[PDB]
């Protein structure tokens, strides 16, 4: 029954400077749990398509690094133990994306990260030529 | 001014109330600024006091007290090259390097060979 | 015969938890990691500090909530914010529980210069997986 | 009461004043059907915190809604 | 060729590196002053946070009487036993 | 010829203000300050008062320990330096009537002022 | 002595605002969660561990928050603020014509107290010379100067900047370097005329 | 309260190497340079020779942090092989799996 009357909206200002034009938002999320990465990329693409932008998906290969440690303590060389760090990649590329749209989307995603994940952003924006040339 | 600051702090203490939302907690953390600043530029702060790329790289102004031919010139050219190539240290540390080299060869100015 | 983070089979009078029972070679196959960070991933760094101060956090909180916990902890470090999750019993008072909650949270925040949060799950008797 | 009900909710502050406010609010709502009142109540009970329950009991009595009192007593317990 | 030599000279003047020729023992200078030495790299500077800080804090907090340190409990119990037994 | 959307500037807190105004208050749930489990769930006004007062007392204990042993937390491990997290310094300096007078308004007490007037 | 009230399972209704009761990310809190979801290796003649003492559910990342309903709500909310892309810019050739000079930076994001990481400094940029130099001598001079920064198969010159720690310093140095490079390719020398 | 006196010595060595890191590189460049006078090279040689002990980054050792075991320590995690295996079995650290490949 409790339904608020006046919803507080933040202030916004459209400054005189023209907004910057990002052309490729190519994000690469590295993690350990393929299911977590699948849920995360579904979340991302769903938010993107609800905000009204293009999307694409592809899964780069799995990278693994292993290294051998001694299984025992003092003297046992034949008997070793192994380990492996598995990193799984997922890429998402967005095209023709306005600067403020990039701002809002990156705020949303960066707050909506899970814990055990890393993420590399690559931003490509076109611009005009200088004046000294 | 000071009494208006007392007034403002007591007004703030009157205003403060318990929050009921994790979003409110995030708002508070961002208010004090401990929460990181999205977008993560990795450079929010640490601006090097508004230093400049040419201030870093062009050491021709810092190189004035020796001719353009000698082995000291060769060595200090190599120095400035390495300094401009290195981004990690700033113009300040570069200037201290240059000053220590100046002091070194000026206290060993006895040779000039 | 290998001995690594595993409980010996007794007569059958040893209540054990899930992770306390299962072996260390099913950490990914039939278990989860206690901690979740990215220092282990490629390209990141400071993983040594991550691990060291995680061990310190575990020890300090274990010893400042002694006798109440019944299992290992769950770390959750999202970017800047740190979160810890624990399971405890309900023999002491919520007064002491909340007092130590606030005290520990303040100490962690002041020490790590980081925003921190901690959650606790109450239990009447520690959950047992099997009788070993 | 509905009129008295953006970020103007900070002026409540002390738990004592909040207690007085909620007490008088629910008392007026009880001593005003009471289906909407019990709806508001069952909505705010976990967020919200003897006299109020007495007023609730007499309101339920005048309403004749016998089936509701058990759940209220169980919640209070 | 002299043409390619002067091309390299111009490219060096443009991109920062030395235009004049130079030996490997001399480019030692530029590459050393480019790269940071291990003596000051953080990996060497901060090999671990200080057991001074850690143990001092934990001892002071024990004296406060909040962190029941079973290990020192066992240690000083055995110490009391030893000083009782001579 | 070319159309370009104009740039805008936001406050770091404005985005989260929007996110919060997007969502209404939680229904049938105690304040967020209180825990979620039922045992720790404060189920009465007096006990809840005592609970968050114990939390505030722990906060004061934290203040006391930090201002009693600043050197322990002196390390600025975090990249952004924050005086809110830095230890607190109410330590009178060496005898210096002018700097002591300037420090009067910094220490916020009365014994220093009596001694300075003396 | 003290006894805990029963969970919110029976209290919570089937009609319920999950985006409201879980606004932000948080632990599983089975006492508040009504679902009987279980997770764990079942023993023979047994089952996985009940959600009460199920701690591996907490070990794993948590995604009960940000349900599709919450996502729809937040997208409808933040579309008030999102802006529109120019409809004239709808193809690679058109957008590279409007703005030839491509530039891109990049950086990681990772969990921890600190946030700085030197890879934030590196940036790169690209531009095709088929339409920019507008002359022959200068472009031949430029392609002779550049050693490996050119690609004639795709026909785009690409250059990186990493000599400065600051991203804006890298940007400004790259711009000034391109400007001086053009101004120096404009002219020539007698040893360059003699080949 | 370091683990042992060898850790104490190593930490003192690291302190000295840090607080005279830049100068050592400067004079080492002045030594290894080729075109400058050999007399200057020798000057810098005896300068480095007169520099104090425990100041070079060569005498230090990448020892362990907890058990101070010098051998069997990985540069990345800085932990001994023994402690690394311990934490890997106990699942303390994150995102490491046994290589049963
Ligand atoms: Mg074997």
């Amino acid at each position: 029954v409790d339904v608020p009357k006046d919803l507080t909206k933040p202030v916004v200002t459209i400054s005189d400077e023209p907004d910057i034009l990002y052309k490729r938002l190519s994000v690469l999320v590295k993690g350990h749990d393929k299911a977590v990465l699948d849920s995360y990329e579904y979340f991302a693409v769903l938010a993107a398509k609800e905000l009204g932008i293009s999307i694409k998906v592809h899964e780069p290969p799995r990278k693994i690094e292993r290294f051998t440690l001694l299984q025992s303590v003092h003297i046992y060389k034949k008997h070793r133990v192994q380990y492996e760090m598995r990193t799984l990649y997922r890429c998402l590329e967005l095209e023709h994306l306005t600067g403020s749209t990039a701002d809002v989307y990156l705020e949303y995603i960066q707050r909506n990260l899970p814990e055990g994940v890393a993420m590399e952003v690559t931003k490509t924006q076109l611009e005009q030529l200088p004046e000294h040339i | 001014s000071l009494w208006d600051v007392e007034f403002a702090k007591q007004l703030a203490t009157v205003n403060e109330q318990p929050l009921q939302n994790g979003f409110e907690e995030l708002i508070q953390w961002t208010k004090e600024g401990k929460l990181w600043e999205f977008p993560i530029n990795n450079e929010a702060g640490f601006d090097d006091d508004g230093s400049e790329f040419h201030e870093h790289i062009f050491l021709e102004k810092h190189l004035e007290s020796f001719p353009k031919q000698g082995p000291i010139r060769h060595f200090m050219e190599l120095v400035t090259c390495g300094l401009s190539k290195n981004p990690y240290l700033s113009v300040k540390q570069k200037v201290e390097h240059i000053e220590w080299f100046r002091n070194y060869f000026n206290e060993k100015k006895d040779i000039l060979k | 015969k290998n001995r690594a983070a595993r409980v010996r089979v007794s007569k059958g009078d040893k209540p054990v938890t899930y992770e306390e029972a299962h072996a260390p070679h099913y950490i990914a196959h039939r278990k989860g990691w206690l901690s979740l960070h990215t220092g282990n991933l490629d390209g990141e760094d400071h993983a040594a500090e991550r691990t060291v101060e995680d061990v310190f956090l575990r020890k300090f909180m274990w010893g400042t909530f002694p006798g109440c916990l019944a299992d290992q902890l769950v770390l959750k470090r999202r970017g800047n914010q740190l979160e810890i999750c624990a399971v405890v019993l309900r023999q002491l008072s919520p007064h002491k529980y909340y007092f130590l909650v606030g005290y520990s949270e303040t100490l962690l925040s002041y020490f790590y210069k980081c925003p921190v949060r901690l959650h606790l799950q109450t239990v009447p008797s520690k959950v047992v997986y099997k009788y070993l | 009461a509905y009129q008295v009900h953006g970020d103007n909710w900070k002026f409540i502050g002390p738990d004592q004043h909040r207690n007085f406010y909620y007490s008088k609010f629910f008392d007026l709502i009880c001593l005003m059907q009471i289906d909407v009142t019990l709806k508001w109540y069952e909505d705010l009970i976990p967020s919200a915190y003897s006299q109020t329950m007495i007023h609730l009991l007499q309101a339920l009595d005048v309403a004749n809604r016998l089936e509701v009192i058990p759940k209220i007593w169980k919640d209070s317990k | 060729s002299e043409y390619a030599f002067r091309m390299s000279r111009l490219s060096a003047r443009l991109f920062g590196e030395v235009t004049r020729p130079t030996n490997s023992k001399s480019m030692k200078v530029v590459k050393l002053f480019s790269e940071l030495p291990l003596a000051k790299k953080k990996e060497t500077y901060d090999w671990y946070p200080n057991h001074h800080t850690y143990a001092e804090l934990m001892q002071t907090l024990r004296f406060l009487g909040l962190y029941r340190d079973e290990h020192q409990d066992f240690m000083d119990e055995q110490k009391r036993l030893k000083k009782l037994r001579g | 010829e070319v159309v370009i959307p104009k740039k805008k500037t936001w406050d770091k807190v404005a985005v989260l203000q929007a996110l919060a105004s997007t969502v209404n208050r939680d229904t049938t749930a105690v304040p967020y300050v209180f825990q979620d489990d039922p045992y720790l769930m404060p189920a009465s006004s007096l006990e809840s008062r005592s609970f968050l007062l114990a939390k505030k007392s722990g906060e004061n204990v934290a203040k006391f320990i930090i201002n009693s042993y600043p050197k322990y937390f002196q390390k600025d491990i975090a990249e952004p330096h924050i005086p809110c997290l830095m230890p607190e310094y109410f330590e009178p300096q060496i005898k210096d009537i002018s700097e002591a007078a300037l420090k009067e308004r910094i220490e916020l007490r009365k014994v220093k002022a009596s001694v300075d007037m003396f | 002595r003290r006894k805990a009230l029963p969970p919110r399972t029976e209290k919570m209704a089937v009609d319920q605002d999950w985006p409201s009761v879980y606004p932000v990310a948080a632990p599983f809190k089975p006492s508040a969660v009504p679902l009987p979801v279980r997770m764990g290796y079942p023993v023979k003649k047994g089952v996985p561990m009940a959600k009460e003492g199920n701690l591996e559910l907490l070990k794993i990342p948590n995604f009960l928050h940000l349900t599709p309903v919450a996502i729809k709500k937040h997208c409808e909310a933040l579309k008030d603020f999102c802006t529109e892309w120019p409809a004239a810019l709808d193809s690679d050739e058109k957008c590279e014509k409007h703005f030839p000079i491509e530039i891109d930076s990049t950086d990681y994001v990772s969990s921890g107290p600190s946030v700085r990481n030197p890879r934030a400094r590196v940036v790169v940029l690209r531009v095709k010379l088929s339409s920019l130099n507008l002359d022959d001598h200068a472009k031949k001079k430029l392609i002779k100067l550049v050693g490996e920064r050119y690609c004639k198969t795709t026909d785009v010159l690409t250059i990186k900047t990493d000599r400065c720690p600051l991203r804006r310093q890298n940007y400004d140095y790259a711009v000034y370097l391109l400007t001086v490079l053009y101004h120096e390719s404009w002219n020539t020398e007698e040893w360059e005329k003699s080949k | 309260h370091y683990v042992d006196w060898r850790m104490w010595r190593d930490v003192k060595r690291r302190k000295m190497a840090y607080e005279y890191a830049d100068e050592r590189l400067r004079i080492n460049s002045l030594r290894k340079n080729t075109i400058l006078p050999k007399i200057l090279q020798d000057v810098a040689d005896e300068e480095i020779a007169a520099l104090p002990r425990d100041s070079c980054p060569v005498r230090i050792r990448n020892r362990c942090v907890m058990t101070s075991r010098p051998r069997g320590v990985k540069r990345r995690w800085r932990l001994s092989r023994i402690v690394f295996r311990h934490l890997a079995d106990h699942g303390q650290l994150s995102g490491i799996q046994r290589a049963t490949w």
